[PDB]
């Protein structure tokens, strides 16, 4: 019963979202540019700082609703696509549909438009964690760094055209793009005087793995003068250059997905960074290169043993683990807690396009979406106590006993309860692995969700509980509406999106 | 595709499925590869003559889809490596009803050249498995 | 145009049938290509690209129906516990049931491994066991709202023919023997 | 280029290699020079043109809506939106209530209209 | 609708193939019965023709 | 005799002038070589464009809805209740009774295009029919 | 699908039908817990109203509602969660799905199947009056055969 | 639109992608591959005459060319 209007109405969607977006931001730009003479806030309620606020919010927001709709659009299409494929057998008969373009808009990048699950599911998670971001970043911005009111718009075009492009170089270059409004971001907004150089290693170490990622395109694109993605089907690796072409795109995606050693420069960053800039940073931006590595590894035919990749990020889940437990500033203890997500993840895609695959799409979006809620919580706590060190806060839930409660259900999540997105990407991730090698999954599920548990548990229970006798006069009131809504949120998706369609996973 | 009839078949339709042998398939996937462009001639030179002659009234209206005979012949000898003949008239009678499907594909019906690819894959693999030792 | 890159081995190649010598080092880039990277990197080479993309789908779709046969015989499995009771229960599983069970073990269908590991003549048989199943479907007709799409021109054509082809299978004798 | 009419005479081929190398029918020729076998351009045209109606319509709606809910409920505190909302009209606190859900409803509507096909001429039995 | 329409394919195969199976059954089951209804009616017709005889 | 009665059917709809055009559009479908190539594509566009289900419709009457409430409340002072709520329901019932009617047969361009093969008393289209029905 | 337990005889059945054992056979759904039924349908209709004016109720007492607005809400979730699962062709420990219900979601097989159905029907009473013609022509030719 | 209706494909993708090849090859390819195959239509044609004629040429008979 599938018909061309459900597959035109979803390529509509997915075009045109794209240029609400750009015209959204393109218009806010234009009146922040054309309405004074020097763009900063003017300290009063009549400032163009309060329209731009709105217009962010709420063209990520509607764009986000939008994004629903053509996502449920592709998910229809893909599945009717691989029915129409699939359900005939007769040798005369072929799905050949070709397809005739709008006549309203162009093409932007004059290239036709390929979505994927991986793909969209990267663009929801952008989406989502770029409305808490900017939801976060409000008492950040302040009379000069206004200008930054749009760098998860910016992210969101970028991460747009990165998910909804067939051509290598295209893709390539939108990877690239995400340093510069990060770094400024991180360089203009942070309120520590550490963030300063913060931003000089986050910057030098992600771009070391830029450069090697770099390196691989152009053995890629040298090699085979093709861009389009899929002519690499019809040209084959030699071993050398296919070895060499793992090795350069491991490295250079690990570098920014963090991995053992690479992971001083997260470490650094996530302490030193905007707590509003850092849920966005741990939830999103790590995860690009895991769909980049994805797409180039399953593109590319490799002939090498996984054996030293699959060793690396065990490691580092590994160090990562053990290193939990002698962390008191919360931030950092969560920083460790991204690392290991993101090395369990990476290894979700050591054996090229398998099944491990589904595991690894769960869990990033699932380490998304509590990495955003740790961080919140990180937040939280550091703006209403002035201080995120457990020696300095103690005895949370005694005088905000919603905070108590948000940080006792974050540990609840984390710990992968049944019911939730953690525990079936967790599931897939051990299913698999023990199979693979039943030792090495052991150890592995032994030390993450034991050692590396149990040093997170200790010092948000020492937070939690305990009683805050010190400074009665400059104690906290509550979480307002917002953060509890946040919070709420994170958690009912983390909950719900285990009905999700399972023909996907 | 790659399914065998059931001779003694309870019901009027029924089929067992076979694997090609390795010999059989290296053997397609390396003339295909090498003779691919033949193909993609035949494509293009069927869409030109349909557009060039396609109307009645044209003046070569009655010599349809003849310069693709070229084309047609030289992908038959690049598949068969120049053996059993220099034409497609000439395919061995082991093929020749595959010969037969793969022109109604091609010419009368205007079949997609994914479906009608089959038909000349199968003219080459019943050539091969008739001959075997002779193409390698 | 595909290109290719220089070669450092000082190894020498034979082409017997073309008749020449070459060395590693100094093949060009149409050399490279015939001589190196001529190997295959997929289960059928011999399919075009729209062929092996459907085998794919239906090696997908067969590795999903073994995985299919395993619940459902385990279905079976629980419901015969349910409804038998433990004494002659194992007496009963001692038969069809119990070989079933095992022979859909691991190695003959991929539970929760992340690769089942197949030759490509497994992968072949998989797809032809598939295509068989869907043609014994498509015989009927019973894949027009799932597994399959058509039009309501396409849908009168096949009740009509899968009305022919009852008729003709009800008008033929039974099978002798 | 040497792959054309010129120089082809009938006489050369064979009876059957000219049956073999035949136009076919007008009717099929005329599907294969315009692409039209199974779809025709009319259809793709209108069937872009309801994509595109219908987005149009969805993502203007959800603006609407966000914005009039935005609005509507951002005006203070609890005490201080509850006493506005006393003192607004009746049919002022109608539009306020209504307009909202009912542009967010009518997008989903819309969107829900599309993954379900109901105008299918094979209902029947 | 996700449980409606999104369905495993490989499940919804095994249904069908299934009901493919009873169909055949089915089939076979009508066939005993045209065959038995068909000897009796040439059963029938050689005793009218030897009495007739 | 089900299928006798079947095809007596068919031939007491293809007599009926109502259902003349969905009968020339499943000809049109089935491709029989009787129907010219250009009629069978200005056939299915003119079907097309008639049958196309819009979003402006649904689109429009929220519009007025929403508009006569929004100029209710804001242009009238003290509105007396019971009458808005008549109003409203007066609106709300009103939408209900535009029930536009697809008369294809009145349509000009498909009456002018399958007029010349009268389906009706035509033994191809006859044949094509009896093959297809739904 | 076959049967997976050994086969036993239909004299053995009647040799239990005499001892006294029963044949298990499943039950069908009760009106209350049909979700296709004028029971279960009344007891929503009842559920919404009675949740309606305690609502209210506890509003004008200023105690907690949300629990009665989660019933009306519910009422149409349960239903469709209900209809759902009895939808679906999914067997459980139960009553196997029948050819006719697993046809529903083969409408071309289904109507295909009625016709051809049909029309073997069709032919067995002809044959069947066939047979009994030939039977009474057979009794003519006895009796007249006798009377001469 | 204007600065990249020159050629089909993007100009950040010309610009990085096509590294070493022809511009002749990146506009034209039909001209880059007729003035390639100038000796081989050439011989093309000679065997097609021969074709007519009774003698067949074996050793030209690759050169099948459309483009
Ligand atoms: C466009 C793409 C997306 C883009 C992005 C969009 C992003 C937007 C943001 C949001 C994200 C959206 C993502 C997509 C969502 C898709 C959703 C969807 O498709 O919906 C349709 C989806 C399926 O649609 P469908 O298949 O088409 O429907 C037709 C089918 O035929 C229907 O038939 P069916 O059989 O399939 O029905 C399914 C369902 C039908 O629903 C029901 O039948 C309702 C059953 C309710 C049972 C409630 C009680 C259960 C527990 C008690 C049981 C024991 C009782 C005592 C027994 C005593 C015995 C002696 O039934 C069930 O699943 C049964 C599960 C029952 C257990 C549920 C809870 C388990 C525990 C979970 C804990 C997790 C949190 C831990 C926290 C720990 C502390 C921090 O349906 C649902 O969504 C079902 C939701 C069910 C919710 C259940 C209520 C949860 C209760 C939690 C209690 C926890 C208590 C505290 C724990 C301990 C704390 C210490
Ligand atoms: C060649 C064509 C070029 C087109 C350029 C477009 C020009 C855009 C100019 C924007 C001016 C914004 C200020 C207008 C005056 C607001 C007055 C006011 O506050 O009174 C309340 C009145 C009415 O309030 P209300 O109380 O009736 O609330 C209901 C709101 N509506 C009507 C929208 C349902 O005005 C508004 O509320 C309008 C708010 C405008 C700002 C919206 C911000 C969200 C993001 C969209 C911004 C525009 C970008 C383009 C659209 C998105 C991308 C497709
Ligand atoms: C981890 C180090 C610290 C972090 C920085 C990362 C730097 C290193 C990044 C990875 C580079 C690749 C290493 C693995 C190579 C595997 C293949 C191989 O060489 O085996 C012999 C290969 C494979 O041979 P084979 O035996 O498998 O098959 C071919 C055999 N013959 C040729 C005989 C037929 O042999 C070769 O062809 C030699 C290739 C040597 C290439 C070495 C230089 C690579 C230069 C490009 C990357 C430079 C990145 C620098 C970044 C900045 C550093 C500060
Ligand atoms: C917020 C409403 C959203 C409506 C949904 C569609 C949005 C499409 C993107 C619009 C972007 C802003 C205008 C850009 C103008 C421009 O420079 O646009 C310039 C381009 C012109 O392109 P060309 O020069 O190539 O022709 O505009 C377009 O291509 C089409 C613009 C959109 C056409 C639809 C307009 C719908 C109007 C709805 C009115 C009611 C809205 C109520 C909101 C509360």
């Amino acid at each position: 019963m599938f018909n061309l209007n459900t597959i035109y109405l979803s390529r509509i969607f997915i075009e045109f979202n794209f240029y609400f977006l750009f015209f959204l931001f393109l218009i806010s730009s234009i009146i922040f540019y054309f309405s004074k003479i020097i763009s900063i806030q003017n300290l009063n309620q009549n400032s163009v700082f309060n329209f731009l606020k709105l217009a962010n919010i709420f063209g990520i927001l509607i764009s986000f609703f939008i994004h629903i709709i053509s996502f449920w659009f592709y998910c229809i299409y893909s599945y009717n696509l691989s029915l129409n494929i699939f359900s005939d057998i007769n040798l005369y008969n072929s799905n050949s549909i070709e397809l005739l373009n709008n006549s309203l808009l162009p093409n932007y990048f004059k290239s036709n438009i390929t979505i994927d699950f991986f793909g969209l599911i990267l663009l929801t998670l952008a989406y989502i964690v770029g409305f808490v971001s900017i939801l976060a970043l409000d008492t950040r911005l302040y009379w000069k760094n206004i200008k930054y009111i749009f760098s998860f718009t910016i992210f969101l075009l970028i991460v747009y055209v990165y998910v909804t492009v067939s051509n290598i170089l295209l893709f390539f270059m939108c990877y690239e793009l995400l340093l510069i409004p990060s770094f400024l971001i991180v360089y203009f907004v942070s309120p520590s005087r550490r963030a300063i150089q913060a931003s000089l290693y986050f910057v030098i170490w992600t771009q070391l793995g830029s450069l090697l990622v770099l390196i691989a395109i152009s053995y890629i694109i040298s090699i085979t003068n093709t861009y389009e993605f899929n002519d690499l089907k019809y040209f084959n690796f030699t071993n050398s250059e296919s070895t060499i072409i793992i090795f350069l795109i491991f490295l250079g995606f690990g570098f920014k997905a963090p991995i053992w050693p690479f992971h001083y420069w997260l470490t650094k960053t996530h302490v030193e960074a905007p707590s509003g800039f850092s849920i966005y940073l741990s939830g999103f931006l790590v995860k690009t290169a895991l769909y980049g590595f994805y797409k180039f590894n399953t593109s590319i035919f490799i002939d090498i043993d996984s054996s030293i990749f699959i060793a690396i990020c065990i490691m580092g889940v590994v160090d990562s683990s053990l290193k939990m437990w002698g962390q008191t500033d919360l931030k950092k203890l969560v920083a460790y807690g991204t690392i290991q997500e993101m090395n369990i993840i990476y290894l979700a895609f050591c054996w090229g396009d398998s099944c491990a695959i589904l595991g690894g799409i769960l869990f990033s979006a699932t380490h998304a979406f509590l990495s955003a809620l740790m961080f919140f919580l990180v937040d939280c706590i550091y703006r209403r106590y002035h201080t995120r060190s457990l020696v300095e806060v103690n005895g949370i839930l005694h005088i905000t006993p919603n905070l108590g409660l948000s940080i006792l259900f974050m540990l609840v999540f984390f710990s992968g309860i049944p019911g939730t997105i953690k525990f079936i990407s967790e599931f897939y991730i051990f299913s698999g692995l023990l199979e693979a090698s039943p030792f090495i999954c052991f150890i592995l599920m032994l030390v993450a969700n034991v050692l590396g548990l149990i040093g997170f548990s200790k010092s948000w229970f020492n937070a939690t509980f305990g009683m805050p006798k010190k400074n009665t006069k400059y104690l906290p009131m509550d979480l307002s509406f917002k953060e509890s809504y946040i919070i709420l949120y994170c958690f009912f998706f983390l909950f719900i999106f285990s009905y999700f369609s399972s023909i996907f996973f | 595709m790659f399914l065998n009839p059931v001779k003694d078949s309870e019901f009027d339709d029924e089929v067992k499925g076979f694997v090609p042998s390795e010999g059989e398939v290296r053997f397609v996937a390396n003339k295909n590869k090498e003779c691919g462009y033949y193909l993609q001639g035949i494509e293009q030179c069927r869409r030109k003559m349909v557009q060039l002659a396609g109307d009645s009234s044209s003046q070569f209206h009655s010599l349809g889809f003849l310069p693709c005979k070229r084309l047609v012949d030289a992908h038959y000898r690049c598949m068969t490596d120049d053996k059993f003949g220099s034409t497609i008239e000439e395919v061995p009678e082991i093929g020749l009803d595959s010969a037969q499907k793969f022109f109604d594909c091609t010419f009368q019906q205007l079949k997609p050249m994914q479906s009608c690819r089959r038909f000349f894959d199968q003219v080459v693999r019943d050539v091969y498995r008739a001959n075997g030792s002779q193409l390698i | 145009a595909f290109g290719g890159f220089r070669q450092t081995d000082n190894s020498l190649i034979i082409d017997d049938r073309r008749k020449i010598i070459l060395n590693t080092r100094s093949l060009n880039d149409f050399q490279q290509k015939i001589y190196l990277r001529n190997f295959f990197t997929n289960y059928r080479p011999d399919l075009s690209s729209y062929d092996y993309f459907a085998f794919k789908e239906k090696l997908r779709i067969g590795e999903l129906f073994l995985n299919e046969y395993r619940k459902r015989i385990n279905n079976e499995v629980r419901r015969a516990a349910i409804l038998t009771p433990t004494s002659s229960l194992r007496e009963k599983m001692n038969h069809k049931i119990a070989d079933q069970i095992l022979d859909l073990s691991s190695p003959h269908v991929r539970g929760a491994h992340f690769q089942a590991v197949r030759s490509w003549t497994d992968a072949s048989k998989i797809v032809n066991y598939v295509e068989e199943k869907q043609t014994k479907i498509n015989k009927y007709g019973l894949q027009f709202p799932l597994l399959g799409n058509m039009t309501e021109e396409q849908c009168a054509s096949k009740e009509d023919e899968v009305y022919q082809r009852l008729l003709k299978e009800m008008q033929k004798p039974p099978k002798k023997a | 280029m040497n792959i054309s009419y010129t120089g082809l005479k009938l006489e050369d081929y064979s009876d059957e290699v000219i049956r073999k190398y035949k136009f076919p029918n007008s009717n099929e020729l005329e599907r294969f020079l315009n692409r039209e076998q199974t779809l025709t351009v009319q259809q793709h045209k209108s069937a872009i043109k309801l994509a595109q109606q219908d987005f149009f319509a969805v993502a203007g709606l959800l603006s609407v809506g966000s914005l009039s809910y935005i609005f509507y409920n951002s005006v203070g505190g609890k005490v201080i939106r509850d006493r506005i909302r006393a003192s607004r009209t009746k049919a002022q606190k109608v539009i306020v209530l209504a307009l909202a859900f009912v542009a967010n409803a009518a997008a989903l509507i819309i969107a829900r209209n599309a993954i379900t096909a109901h105008n299918f001429g094979w209902q029947a039995a | 609708y996700q449980g409606l329409n999104l369905a495993n394919p490989a499940e919804s195969l095994f249904s069908l193939n299934t009901a493919a199976e009873e169909i055949e059954d089915k089939i076979r089951q009508i066939r005993i019965d045209n065959d038995k209804l068909l000897q009796r009616k040439a059963q029938l017709e050689e005793e009218l023709a030897s009495l007739n005889n | 005799a089900s299928q006798l009665q079947r095809e007596q059917k068919l031939v007491q709809s293809l007599q009926q002038e109502s259902l003349q055009p969905h009968l020339f559009k499943i000809i049109v479908d089935s491709q029989s070589d009787l129907v010219c190539e250009a009629d069978r594509r200005e056939y299915i566009k003119h079907y097309t464009r008639a049958n196309e289900k819009s979003s402006t419709s649904q689109l429009l009457q929220v519009g007025a809805l929403l508009g006569y409430i929004y100029a209710v409340g804001r242009y009238v002072s003290n509105p007396s209740t019971r009458k808005f709520s008549y109003g409203l329901a007066a609106l709300l019932g009103s939408f209900s009774l535009l029930n536009p009617s697809k008369n294809l047969h009145h349509n000009h361009s498909l009456r002018e295009i399958y007029s010349k093969y009268n389906i009706s008393t035509n033994p191809q289209a006859l044949e094509i029919l009896k093959s297809r029905i739904y | 699908m076959q049967n997976a337990y050994p086969e036993i005889t239909d004299q053995h059945r009647e040799f239990l039908k005499k001892q006294g054992l029963k044949v298990y056979e499943p039950k069908p759904l009760p009106d209350q817990i049909n979700p296709f039924s004028k029971t279960y349908w009344i007891t929503n209709a009842f559920i919404i109203g009675v949740s309606f004016l305690a609502r209210r109720h506890a509003l004008k007492v200023g105690a907690p509602r949300i629990f009665w607005s989660g019933c009306i809400v519910g009422v149409p979730l349960a239903a469709i969660i209900s209809r759902g699962k009895s939808d679906q062709l999914d067997e459980l420990v139960g009553a196997r799905k029948t050819l006719e219900q697993k046809l529903e979601y083969a409408p071309i097989t289904r109507r295909a199947w009625e016709r051809a159905l049909a029309t073997n029907q069709e032919y067995q009473n002809e044959i069947k009056t066939q047979i009994q013609d030939l039977q009474a022509e057979i009794a003519a030719k006895k009796v007249a055969a006798k009377l001469e | 639109g204007v600065w990249s209706n020159i050629h089909p494909t993007d100009k950040v993708t010309l610009s990085f992608a096509n590294i070493g090849r022809p511009f002749r090859l990146i506009y034209r390819p039909e001209i880059f591959l007729r003035d390639q195959q100038a000796k081989f239509i050439q011989l093309e044609k000679e065997h097609i005459e021969k074709s007519k004629k009774g003698e067949f040429v074996e050793t030209t008979s690759p050169l099948v060319l459309w483009n």
